[PDB]
């Protein structure tokens, strides 16, 4: 996608997660976890969902319409008849192609955008106390325990408690 | 001793492709599908008037050939001719069977008014083994055959004005005998007319004597016509030989009656949607059943799948084998 954290950036997806769409993994002095965020996944099922409401959206009902079907060869009005059918249904196919390749690309690229989103947020919470590997990981540069990596999850992480720590261990 | 902290998306084991603007296969989490294939191949009974044709056509209904009583005044919001239907009365043509078949099925109603026609000097009531009703000759109920009456038909010329604030539909016809014996023996003169008006419009019809195909006992063919009569508009209808008759007007309306070629059954269930394969669902905005559909129907297409993206692309782990 647009964005390149999908499929890019991020080499690949989590089968292991079953909670949620995006969401952490760390590594600390007290081993290893994985959480789901909750904001990101559902802005893009709200996205999706509001997507897929509007193409299902009923919209056509038709009652008495031309003959399609004909058992007797009559020539021009019949010809007529069965252009007019073919014409409409050639251009109503072709929406159909177009609107899923739309539809498709742009579905794509808004779940690439809503994990670059959580990304940079990430980023920014974590101000001068983590660097950006490269790989969708930041290597945070102080202790952070099982509570302060809830913290940085549900966006309490203050990050003028451990600066000193960090900027020490960051700066050689 | 520090930590990391790694940002990531789900991903299934088992995905879906789809198309895009660059890509016509790429895999996502998941899709669904847009385009409805499949038909129960039954027509459900509600939420529209579906009535069954059985072994009639609209048209063999309309003119009232004797198997088709039973639909006598019937209304309906989709006729459902069957390809088993068969005509058992006179031989007929209309020229321009498929516009009066329209205009019917689109009225949604065989109401028919009867109207004291005076058909002064002739016979009336004629019939024919081409079209028993019970066990002795008939003719369809609608229409009026009339024959001379001693040794003479004189010209016949009646009105019936339409004082009503609806249109009336009539049907009538002509007679085209097989031979000139039999066009003297049943109307005298040598050469009939036929001549049905309003104050807007008129039709005159030569009859053609002559043989056509032997059907049911006869050469000989009965043509259909037909006239609309509009409020404060008159009938006139005129003739010195050939004439079948009116027997009075079908009541007009508009509305979302149609018909349809089907042989799919009618059964309990609730289906905006009828095509001639069965009634489909209506959820998807898309269908490749049938191009022939009655209702509220997702529209067609000539695709059989077409796949929207409910999830993100999916990218399983690199692959150790
Ligand atoms: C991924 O997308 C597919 C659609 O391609 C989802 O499959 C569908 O799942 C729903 C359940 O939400 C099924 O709906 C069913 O409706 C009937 C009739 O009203 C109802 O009686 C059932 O109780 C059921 O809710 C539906 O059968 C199914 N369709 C197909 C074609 O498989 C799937 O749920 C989605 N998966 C995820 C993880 O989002
Ligand atoms: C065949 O039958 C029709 C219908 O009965 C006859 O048409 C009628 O002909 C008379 C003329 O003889 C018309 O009379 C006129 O009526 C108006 C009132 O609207 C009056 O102001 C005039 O002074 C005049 O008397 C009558 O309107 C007309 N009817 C219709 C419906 O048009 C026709 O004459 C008959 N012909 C034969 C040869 O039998
Ligand atoms: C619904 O009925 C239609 C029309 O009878 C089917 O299409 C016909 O049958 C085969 C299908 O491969 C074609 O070779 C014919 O050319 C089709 N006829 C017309 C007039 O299109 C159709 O397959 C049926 N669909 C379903 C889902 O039952
Ligand atoms: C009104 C009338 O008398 N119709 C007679 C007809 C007509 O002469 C022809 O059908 C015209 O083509 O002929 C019959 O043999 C018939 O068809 O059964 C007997 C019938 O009584
Ligand atoms: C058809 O309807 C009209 C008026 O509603 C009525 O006079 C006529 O007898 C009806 N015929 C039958 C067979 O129900």
């Amino acid at each position: 996608g647009l964005f390149g954290a999908i499929a890019g950036f991020i080499e690949n997806g989590w089968e292991g997660m079953i909670d949620g769409w995006y969401g952490f993994r760390h590594q600390n002095s007290e081993g290893t976890g994985q959480a789901a965020d909750l904001k990101s996944t559902q802005a893009a099922i709200d996205q999706i969902n509001g997507k897929l409401n509007r193409v299902i959206e009923k919209t056509n009902e038709k009652f008495h319409q031309i003959e399609k079907e004909f058992s007797e060869v009559e020539g021009r009005i019949q010809d007529l008849e069965k252009y007019v059918e073919d014409t409409k249904i050639d251009l109503w196919s072709y929406n159909a192609e177009l609107l899923v390749a739309l539809e498709n690309q742009h579905t794509i690229d808004l779940t690439d955008s809503e994990m670059n989103k959580l990304f940079e947020k990430t980023g920014r919470q974590l101000r001068e106390n983590a660097e950006d590997m490269g790989n969708g990981c930041f290597k945070i540069y102080h202790k952070c325990d099982n509570a302060c990596i809830e913290s940085i999850r549900n966006g309490t992480y203050d990050h003028d408690v451990y600066r000193d720590e960090a900027l020490n261990n960051r700066f050689q | 001793p520090g930590a990391t902290l790694c940002l990531g998306h789900h991903a299934v084991p088992n995905g879906t492709l789809v198309k895009t603007i660059t890509d016509d296969q790429i895999e996502v989490t998941n899709a669904t599908e847009l385009v409805q294939s499949s038909s129960t191949g039954k027509i459900c009974n509600n939420p529209h008037r579906i009535l069954d044709g059985i072994d009639c056509t609209l048209i063999d209904a309309l003119l009232g050939d004797p198997h088709c009583d039973v639909f006598q005044n019937e209304t309906w919001d989709l006729f459902v001719e069957r390809s088993k239907a068969f005509s058992n009365c006179y031989p007929y043509d209309v020229p321009d069977y498929a516009s009066l078949r329209s205009l019917v099925a689109s009225s949604g109603t065989l109401e028919f008014i009867t109207e004291g026609f005076t058909w002064t000097g002739v016979t009336q009531n004629g019939g024919s083994n081409a079209c028993k009703r019970g066990p002795g000759s008939g003719f369809f109920s609608r229409l009026n055959w009339l024959t001379k009456s001693g040794s003479t038909y004189p010209v016949l010329n009646v009105t019936m004005p339409n004082n009503d604030n609806f249109d009336k539909l009539y049907i009538w016809g002509v007679h085209h005998p097989s031979t000139n014996q039999e066009q003297t023996s049943l109307y005298v003169q040598a050469s009939g007319r036929v001549t049905v008006s309003t104050r807007r419009s008129q039709q005159t019809i030569i009859p053609n004597i002559g043989s056509r195909p032997w059907v049911r006992m006869t050469s000989a063919r009965i043509s259909i016509y037909w006239t609309i009569v509009k409020p404060g508009d008159v009938l006139v209808i005129n003739s010195n030989g050939n004439l079948i008759a009116p027997r009075g007007y079908f009541k007009m309306r508009t509305g979302k009656s149609s018909i349809m070629r089907s042989d799919a059954p009618i059964d309990t269930c609730i289906s905006e949607c009828i095509t001639p394969n069965g009634s489909i669902p209506n959820d998807k905005p898309f269908q490749n059943v049938n191009k022939i559909t009655y209702g509220a129907c997702p529209k067609y297409v000539k695709q059989n799948t077409l796949k929207l993206a409910t999830g993100m692309r999916n990218v399983p782990e690199k692959q150790t084998r």
